[PDB]
């Protein structure tokens, strides 16, 4: 077969500031063999960058067995996973892909807590939501003074400002929800030496 | 020179066969080679097979030999991918692409869910804050729907860049996701802010005005 291998699996640079792809079977052995490099932004199809055939912002480098994509400079829009692929009449194949991260100054999370809707309460349930938004880095921890029924969901690094945002949810039955009063969502982030917290009474 | 439009998302039962379509448009369409990729949720891309629409040449990944059957319909400018003997391992996003030396287009992806579970609409619940700053973050919760995908816009797309739609999470055989919109407090609650949820599986579209209390 043909095995595509790319280093590194994960990458992280800052704005202004290379990925290799190595084939097991060379491009030059087939008459119409092609190598491609793709960028996949999250929740999008992959898009073609550069190509190489047998016999500006981005560039391809290396030997006929190593197609090397080189991004220079890195914009904040360049946050994606990058795939190489080899083409011939017998098979197509793709590499493992490499995740690209932007390096940015650490940022304060903007935290907002929210109470159960009346529409969920009339349904018989109650869910408490906490958006921690636009915080660098991805590292963050969150928690009447339970840890069951919690559901979390992160976002990918933002393409505009290189930021991460997280959503958390604590969920109860209608009757169990009023068995307590003060609901406080505690946000343990790195940069804020104080654990950013927000709560509601009812 | 080429643009590709894949068919809608799909929920099918194990042990049946789907056919997903890719409608091409553009110039010199037989010059483009059609192929199909599988991307499993949060996994890498794997090639399925190709079909040369000009001469009928086809070549498949060994793993899908027997499984997948690519055809094209020059008459209707449509590539198809047929899939047999369907199981849960098959459910994923399926892209269609077309290419030659000059350019290349991919389709938008087709989410296919293999399950014998029935479709479940989302519960769309508004998120208003309690009780200070120019910005006010609202939200909207879509609770326990099946299957995924689901499309969430704010004010019919009039609000964007102020949005954070969070990847759905599987909890107890169902998906639930949340999305935060941030606007000036000058604007809210004076201006009516609305959550839009499309669940094509359950043929659902619901708007939930966020209200202040
Ligand atoms: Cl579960």
């Amino acid at each position: 077969d043909i095995v595509l291998t790319q280093s590194p699996a994960s990458l992280a640079v800052s704005l202004g500031q290379t990925i290799s792809c190595r084939t097991s079977e060379t491009i030059d052995s087939y008459g119409n063999s092609f190598m491609h490099w793709y960028q996949q932004k999250p929740g999008q199809p992959p898009k073609l960058l550069i190509y190489r055939a047998s016999n500006a912002r981005f560039s391809g480098s290396g030997s006929r067995t190593d197609f090397t994509l080189t991004i220079n400079p890195v914009e904040a829009d360049d946050v994606a996973t990058y795939y190489c692929q080899q083409t011939n009449e017998v098979m197509y194949t793709f590499g493992g892909g490499t995740k690209l991260e932007i390096k940015r100054a650490d940022a304060a999370p903007t935290v907002s807590i929210f109470p159960p809707s009346s529409e969920q309460l009339t349904s018989g349930g109650a869910s408490v939501v906490c958006f921690l938004n636009n915080f660098y880095p991805k590292d963050i921890n969150v928690k009447d003074g339970r840890q069951n029924g919690v559901l979390n969901s992160w976002t990918d690094q933002d393409s505009k400002d290189s930021t991460y945002s997280m959503s958390s949810t604590l969920t109860l039955t209608k009757d169990e929800y009023e068995r307590h009063n003060s609901y406080t969502c505690e946000a343990t982030h790195k940069t804020s030496t104080s654990p950013i917290v927000k709560s509601f009474n009812r | 020179e080429i643009q590709l439009q894949q068919s809608g998302p799909e929920l099918v039962k194990p042990g049946t066969s789907v056919k997903v379509s890719c409608k091409a448009s553009g110039y010199a369409l037989t010059s483009y080679t059609m192929y199909w990729v599988k991307q499993s949720h949060g996994k890498s891309l794997e090639w399925i097979g190709y079909i040369d629409p000009y001469n009928g040449g086809t070549s498949y990944n060994q793993k899908f030999k027997g499984k997948a059957t690519l055809t094209v319909d020059k008459s209707s400018s449509t590539a198809y991918m047929h899939l047999n003997s369907l199981t849960s391992e098959d459910s994923a996003v399926y892209y269609c692409a077309g290419w030659n030396r000059y350019d290349e287009d991919w389709g938008q992806g087709t989410t296919l869910t293999v399950s014998s579970a029935k479709t479940t609409p989302p519960s769309v619940y508004p998120l208003a804050p309690g009780s200070t700053n120019s910005m006010v973050t609202l939200g909207c919760l879509v609770k326990g729907y099946f299957p995924e995908p689901v499309t969430v816009t704010w004010n019919s797309g009039s609000l964007s860049s102020g949005v954070h739609t969070f990847p759905a999470v599987l909890q107890s055989d169902l998906y639930t996701l949340s999305s935060s919109v941030t606007v000036p407090s000058s604007t809210w609650p004076s201006e009516t802010v609305t959550c839009n949820v499309a669940h094509p599986a359950s043929s659902t579209k619901v708007d939930k005005k966020i209200v202040p209390r």
